[PDB]
RNA sequence: CUCUUAAGGUAGCCAAUGGAUUAACGAGAUUCCCACUGUCCCUAUCUA
């Protein structure tokens, strides 16, 4: 068969003398369906149904809404339009961590009889130019895959958010160590690279350098978002 | 295309045979096959067949054919004869024998 | 049964029939023909040194000399003296097929037979000229 | 060639396939973990729903792209019939779209599974799954109009006729209403429907047949007005590219009287300006509806 | 019984499992042929998968031509050392195990067969069956 | 575009005319049938005839992807962040051949503080000139050092040692400095180490996977150096012929050798071979490992000749370097 | 003349059966569909019989023979023997022969006056072929094919041979055999056209996936049709370059 | 102030040889091949 064969064969040949009738009845049984399906159904496809009846009559109300208000009834130039898109930071407190949470004692030797070593169980940002020092004196460990070199970077002017290079650690709140450690976590100041914001200041000089507050925990999500402090 | 050439010519020929000898060869065909009119599928009046045969008795895979039915003997009541094959540790066959 | 003559005449390990290597020996062509064969890389001795009494192949001249030098060699020349036992034999034997066995013998005894002797001197004589 | 494209696996709507993936994975994989097992076994629970959750996804991905033609491997006149039909531009960029999902869906895998190596409770592991399947899911949700577009390419691209476009072919084309699913129906036993209005045939239609033992194929194609290219359709351009792209003997037919809608004159003029097309192909002129006037009582 | 088989196949003993090398009766230049699986074969756990005369396997070439080596292709065994039962009433078995090279429609990629076909295998295939010299 | 609620009827770029529009499509049919016509010549030729018959190439063996694991590049990788300086090292037969792109490329992206530096050992095994045309080729792209590896009688060793005392006169910031060896497995990177050690302290042997774990080596107070295992990056272009001929995988685990021979006879001078092997007159592969075998006594029970066996004692010679070959270097501008 | 059947969903029609000018055997597997489709164009003119060889199907590759005598390899028992002389009249000759190469339908390629034999079949053979069945033997190849019997179709008015047969090799054979060849396939492109195909004087039986080219080559090699000659090679000369 | 790419056509100069790629030996560690087989498919049977 060719092109639309089901729709030439119902033109030339119909449907099952019940077809009408039985669609009809099927119809007609579905109120008392979609009651039993919602007291019998159980576990998972129960919680899924009332999810998805509760998300059906939102949709209902927000049309029947949108009906009776029809039947009721920037300032950007005409190259925009017709076109679409105190000093203190946004978190002054942040939960305390302390040195157990933060490194993880790494036991070396034979018999695993010495636990000099320790590793950093936090994400962090190693800078320009790292070489890892030598085993035999590695006592603190930053292992790669939770070295990060940029952020999801939120700016309060024009609700864009952009990923950003990181460019220093500027204040860890736990601890100076933890700030010269390079330790990201939640309200850790950060310098970021803004050039492409395109920011100039008063002097016309071009702007490539602000600071941002971490607003997550990067060891939970696996991403560092960071709002810009303007 | 000069390709396709040498193949279609040497499918395409028909070899032919020349004397070598003065000895008739002729077609054989029997007078009943001559005479046997043609079959129609769609004819009341037609030879049974054997699948039809088949078909009122048992259908495939019931139908037991009788294979002795077609024997051409001296006398018909001989065709349900059972032939023995052993008789005191020798075979009646290697024995069977005219005169 | 025995581990013997389990490993020395498994299926697997099976020679040449002594019936079979009569009929290579009876035609002058055949033995010729396993005379000079074609340098095969699988056989011992490039496919060259067979003894057709034997079925078998040297690796070298000298070992095939040795070999017909032997008490195995003439074994297994006597053992090709006579009929080549057929299962006409058999049949015989049990009376049957006797007719078909007694000519077959008068065909060895007249034709095959001295054919076969003849066809058996002159290669033994062109082995001892060229070994 | 391939020739016919039927055998394209069933396109799921992003949240239809957000169901069948994740719940594939609450399915198949083990559901129950304990904070008081061995922080091995957590990870490795953790990592396992990470990673099998990326592979189904992968595996939809590759059956969607492994099944949907290369538009341009294909022989030109598939490609020109596809275009015509499909907008090769959006089918290559859905495709395109579709593509670039997967490596995604295995660039977050694998990212969280590196992570995961290092996570130190089940509270820490669960939420690096949970963001793990969270990004799978919004990659997902962005693929929502590629996947509509192509479940309707592949439900009609199923059912395109399969045309050898290098055997023996007569084309039949004309004017609407001339005759010509008429003379297909009477020399093979397509099905194409006849009606007194114009464009009843909207696609290519094929027939088959014997003459003296090779098979024929016949293609019915829509009715040609006389415009230029920039204002012909795509209706209409079905037939200009069978006609320009099918090495055949192309049958013009004619109606003499006028019962087309069309006059003797528009016909003449449609058959010399379609002239430029029909070169290097054998072509015939057929003048149907000689039971009403025949072309011997003209004027 | 593998496609391109005529009809059913009754139970004959096992003589080649996984890892035998048999002989090729063709002439298609292959040697020995080593079996790595065998079509429609069952599943039973430490049970090696094994061959009889009429069966279809996967086998590599050994010994031959290179153009046949380092391929895996179809083969159908036409004898076996195993003896098995004929219904007829006796036991019997061959000199050698052997196969020849096939299609997975079970044609003869050969011209010719050298030595005995065992009749249960050429009754079951009708390509072996044109390519036999001697059918036992 | 498509669908139920589509709004195309009209093309968005038609032809200008029929004429231009026949002219394109019969270029366009020309093209296709000449595109069909080239890949006629080699696939349909190949791949697909072998599913007409059912033949189905055999599986690829695991051993020609040793040097692949993520062990080793695990391995690779610490190595990497761990050196100041990174020594690549390359044969002096076949040293584009040895050569590892990939992970130039990455470290020239991800880490440009670190120095990377080519050294070409086994330059006893080549020529002078080709030596030196390597190492003037390859000298336009990065620092190059020719080298023979031995304990006692070595070559480059003084020029190697004050060329890393001018990297550590460089980082005279950092307290010491780490150089780390890596190249493909069998190259002599434990040779070098051990040669500039002057003491056999990593263990050497022609059996690729030798060294499984990095080394630490104190050549000087201020200098440190780092073994490394072999890697293999991968590739699609090369195959398991050019695997082999450049002594990545270990020769008894392959499955046919005879069929690698040929390739022995390609990168080999017949007078260089006949030389090696007391041997003459072979017209292709299959004979010359016939006549190799009688000659060596390498018989099997029977009489055949021991293919196999011999075929993996000339892949043996030809890699361990008991039979003279090189690549030309790339011609004189 | 040309009819097409399959032996249970089997194109090979000359593996399960054997057609002479003056009598048929067929294989006894199954239904009688096989027998009822050689019924149809035979009706009651000439002997259809059902047989069995060692037990097997395959009797048209077991067995040799024309419209005065028929072959049986020895592994044929007694009652076999005995059930095929019960069938058929005293005017065909039935005879058990004592050879090597048992596939006496492979190895012997025969009509009514002359046979095409295996290089190696016995002298001893070859005289039994010469005397039961009544014709001239030539020892032969088809182009290097023994099995003769399966490589060549063959009758008293034309034969087929395997579509790889050169031209001087079908020149010679056709002088030899005194009929017009042609080579071709059957079946749909199958080189085992002796095999594949039954014919006679006046009949010929295909399997349904040969084609209608290669039935009409078929038709015409061997004069089936009423004013269907071996000369219209020139009038299919358009359909078959189209097909080759 | 200066430093490295001058080396060229399948084996060179320079001092038989240019070597630890060391013969032999070994209840030393390791890989593979032939032969061989109840290690296994898949277990059965006999003696004390
Ligand atoms: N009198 C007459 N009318 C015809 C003939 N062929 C077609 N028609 C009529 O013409 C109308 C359109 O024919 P159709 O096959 O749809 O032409 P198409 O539009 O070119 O495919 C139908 O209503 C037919 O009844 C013919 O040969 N004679
Ligand atoms: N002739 C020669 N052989 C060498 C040289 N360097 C190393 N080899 C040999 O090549 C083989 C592999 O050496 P190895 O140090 O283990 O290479 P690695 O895998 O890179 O560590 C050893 O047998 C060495 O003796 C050299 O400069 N010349
Ligand atoms: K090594
Ligand atoms: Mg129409
Ligand atoms: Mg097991
Ligand atoms: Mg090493
Ligand atoms: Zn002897």
């Amino acid at each position: 068969p060719q092109n639309d064969y089901i729709e030439r064969h119902i033109k030339q040949h119909g449907k099952r003398l019940d077809h009408e009738e039985r669609k009809r009845k099927r119809e007609a049984r579905e109120s008392h369906k979609i009651s039993e399906r919602a007291q019998k159904l159980t576990g998972w496809k129960g919680k899924q149904f009332a999810k998805k009846r509760y998300a059906e009559k939102v949709s209902m109300r927000k049309k029947i809404k949108a009906h009776e208000q029809s039947k009721v009834k920037d300032a950007l130039p005409t190259y925009l339009l017709d076109r679409e898109q105190k000093f203190s930071v946004p978190l002054p407190k942040v939960r305390g961590i302390s040195e157990e949470e933060m490194f993880k004692v790494i036991k070396t030797g034979k018999s695993r009889s010495k636990s000099w070593k320790r590793m950093i169980t936090k994400h962090t940002f190693v800078g320009e130019g790292f070489t890892r020092r030598p085993v035999k004196m590695e006592r603190i460990i930053r292992p790669s895959a939770l070295r990060q070199k940029k952020a999801n970077v939120t700016h309060p002017e024009l609700g864009v958010t952009v990923f950003l290079p990181i460019l220093a650690v500027k204040k860890n709140p736990q601890s100076p160590m933890y700030t010269q450690l390079g330790v990201l976590t939640k309200g850790t100041i950060i310098e970021v690279n803004v050039s492409e914001l395109g920011m100039v200041t008063a002097g016309g000089k071009v702007v490539w350098g602000k600071y941002a507050q971490v607003t997550n925990e990067p060891d939970r999500d696996g991403c560092v978002n960071a709002v810009l402090l303007v | 295309s000069q390709s396709r050439i040498n193949n279609v010519l040497n499918k395409i020929h028909v070899a032919q045979p020349q004397a070598r000898d003065d000895v008739k060869r002729t077609p054989f065909i029997p007078e009943s096959v001559k005479n046997l009119k043609k079959y129609d599928p769609e004819d009341p009046n037609r030879r049974k067949l054997a699948r039809d045969i088949e078909a009122e008795n048992g259908g495939a895979g019931v139908f037991n054919v009788n294979l002795k039915d077609k024997y051409l003997l001296e006398d018909d009541e001989w065709k349900n004869d059972i032939m023995p094959e052993i008789l005191d540790g020798k075979n009646v066959y290697d024995f069977l024998d005219p005169e | 049964m025995g581990r013997y003559s389990v490993k020395r005449y498994k299926t697997k390990r099976r020679t040449r029939d002594l019936d079979l290597i009569y009929n290579d020996l009876s035609t002058k062509e055949s033995v010729q023909k396993l005379l000079n064969q074609p340098l095969d890389e699988t056989k011992p001795g490039l496919g060259q040194h067979y003894c057709i009494h034997c079925a078998k192949y040297m690796e070298t001249a000298i070992a095939l000399k040795t070999h017909l030098k032997g008490k195995v060699h003439k074994r297994r020349v006597k053992e090709l003296r006579g009929v080549p036992y057929t299962q006409e034999v058999s049949d015989a034997a049990a009376g049957y097929n006797l007719n078909k066995f007694l000519n077959r013998v008068q065909e060895i005894t007249q034709s095959v037979g001295p054919e076969k002797e003849s066809n058996e001197a002159l290669l033994k004589e062109h082995l001892d000229s060229t070994l | 060639m391939q020739l016919s494209w039927k055998d394209i696996p069933t396109v799921a709507p992003a949240n239809d396939l957000l169901d069948i993936v994740l719940n594939r994975t609450q399915r198949k994989t083990p559901t129950v973990i304990r904070p008081g097992f061995k922080i091995t076994r957590i990870r490795a629970f953790y990592m396992r729903k990470v990673k099998y959750t990326g592979e189904g996804f992968v595996e939809k991905f590759e059956d969607i792209l492994k099944g949907f033609p290369n538009i341009n491997d294909v022989h030109p006149f598939h490609r020109d019939l596809m275009d015509t039909l499909y907008e090769k531009n959006h089918y290559k960029i859905s495709l395109a779209a579709i593509s670039r999902a997967k490596s995604l869906v295995e660039q977050v895998a694998r990212d969280y599974v590196r992570l995961l190596k290092f996570g130190q409770s089940l509270f820490q592991c669960k939420q690096l799954k949970r963001a793990a399947l969270g990004r799978m899911a919004t990659i997902v949700k962005k693929l929502r109009d590629p996947l509509a577009y192509l479940e309707q390419v592949r439900q009609h691209i199923g059912r395109l006729p399969s045309i050898d476009p290098n055997t023996r072919t007569l084309l039949i084309c004309g004017y609407p209403n001339v005759g010509k699913s008429s003379f297909l129906r009477c020399i093979t036993k397509s099905d194409v429907d006849v009606q007194p209005y114009a464009f009843t045939t909207k696609s290519l239609y094929v027939g088959h047949f014997d003459y003296k033992y090779l098979r024929f194929q016949a293609i019915d194609t829509p009715g040609i007005l006389d415009r230029p290219t920039e204002e012909m359709n795509n209706i209409e351009m079905q037939s200009i590219y069978a006609i320009a792209h099918l090495r055949s003997c192309v049958l013009y037919f004619m109606d003499l009287s006028e019962q087309c809608g069309f006059t003797i004159e528009a016909q003449v003029k449609l058959f010399h300006s379609i002239k430029p097309l029909f070169a290097n192909k054998s072509v015939m002129v057929v003048i149907n509806k000689t039971d009403i006037i025949r072309p011997e009582d003209l004027d | 019984s593998g496609n391109g088989a005529q009809g059913t196949k009754f139970r004959i003993s096992l003589g080649l499992p996984v890892g035998a090398i048999m002989n090729c009766a063709d002439n298609s230049g292959a040697r020995n042929l080593y079996i790595i699986a065998v079509k429609g074969s069952g599943s039973r756990l430490n049970r090696l998968p094994a061959a009889s005369l009429g069966d279809m396997v996967m086998a590599t070439v050994k010994k031959g031509k290179p153009e046949l080596r380092k391929k895996v292709m179809p083969a159908i065994v036409v004898r076996q050392a195993k003896s098995w039962r004929r219904r007829d009433g006796v036991f019997l078995y061959f000199e050698d195990n052997a196969g020849v090279i096939a299609n997975p429609k079970g044609e003869m990629k050969g011209s010719a067969i050298t030595g005995p076909v065992g009749k249960e295998c050429a009754d079951l295939w009708p390509r072996v069956a044109s390519n036999s010299g001697v059918v036992v | 575009a498509f669908g139920p609620k589509a709004q195309r009827k009209r093309p968005r770029l038609a032809a200008s005319n029929l004429e231009d529009l026949v002219k394109a499509t019969n270029e366009d049919i020309t093209k296709y049938e000449e595109k069909q016509v080239l890949d006629a010549t080699l696939g349909l030729m190949g791949n697909q005839e072998d599913k007409e018959n059912g033949w189905t190439s055999a599986a690829k063996e695991a051993i020609f992807s040793k040097g692949q694991s993520k062990r080793i590049w695990n391995e690779l990788y610490k190595v990497i962040d761990s050196s100041d300086v990174v020594i690549h090292v390359l044969d002096a037969r076949d040293p584009l051949g040895t050569r590892c792109k990939s992970v130039e490329e990455y470290m020239k992206k991800e880490t440009p503080h670190k120095h990377l530096i080519y050294v070409l050992n086994k330059c006893d095994l080549v020529p002078t000139w080709v030596a030196a045309a390597w190492v003037k080729h390859l000298s336009k792209e990065r620092p190059t050092l020719a080298f023979h590896a031995s304990i006692t009688n070595s070559f480059g060793k003084g020029s190697l040692i004050q060329l890393l005392r001018q990297f550590s006169q460089l980082h005279t910031d950092r307290k010491q400095i780490s150089v780390g060896f890596i190249g493909y497995p069998n190259t002599g990177k434990s040779s070098i180490i051990n040669t500039l050690r002057k003491k056999k302290v990593c263990q050497v042997a022609p059996i690729p996977g030798e060294t499984k774990v990095w080394q630490y080596i104190t050549l000087m107070k201020r200098i440190f150096l780092i073994d490394c295992p072999g890697i293999v990056p991968p590739s699609s272009k090369d195959s398991e012929e050019d695997i082999l001929f450049r002594g990545v995988v270990r020769v008894e685990h392959v499955t046919h050798p005879e069929q690698y021979i040929p390739g022995v006879l390609k990168r080999c001078q017949v007078k260089h071979l006949e030389r090696t092997y007391e041997i003459s007159g072979w017209k292709d592969a299959t004979e010359f490992i016939e006549i190799l075998a009688r000659k060596q006594g390498r018989l099997l029970k029977g009489g055949e000749p021991d293919e196999s066996g011999v075929s993996k004692q000339i892949l043996n010679d030809f890699n361990r370097g008991k039979i003279p070959w090189f690549v030309l270097p790339p011609e004189k501008e | 003349m040309a009819t097409r059947t399959q032996f249970e969903n089997s194109n090979e029609i000359g593996v399960f059966s054997k057609l002479t000018n003056t009598y048929c055997l067929v294989a006894v597997g199954g239904s009688e569909n096989f027998y009822s489709a050689f019924e149809a164009e035979l009706g009651d003119a000439i002997p259809i019989v059902h047989t069995t060889i060692a037990g097997t199907r395959i009797i048209g590759r077991m067995t040799a023979g024309n419209r005065r005598g028929l072959l049986v390899p020895t592994q044929t028992t007694d009652q076999e023997l005995q059930h095929l002389r019960n069938s058929l009249p005293d005017s065909v000759k039935i005879q058990r022969v004592e050879e090597r190469l048992s596939a006496l339908g492979n190895v012997i390629c025969c009509n009514d006056y002359v046979a095409l034999v295996h290089p190696d079949i016995d002298r001893e053979t070859e005289e039994l072929i010469s005397d039961v069945l009544g014709v001239e033997v030539f020892r032969q190849t088809i182009s290097g094919n023994i099995l003769v019997g399966s490589y060549c179709s063959l009758s008293n008015q034309g034969g087929l041979v395997h579509p790889q047969t050169s031209v001087q090799d079908q020149e010679e054979l056709s002088s030899l055999l005194q009929v017009p060849l042609v080579a071709g396939t059957v079946n749909r492109g199958s080189s085992v056209v002796g095999a594949g195909m039954v014919v006679n004087d006046y009949l010929a039986v295909t399997g349904l996936d040969t084609t209608a080219p290669e039935l009409s080559v078929i038709e015409s090699i061997f004069r089936l049709q009423d004013a269907q000659p071996e000369s219209i090679s020139g009038n299919l000369r358009d359909t078959l370059i189209e097909t080759y």
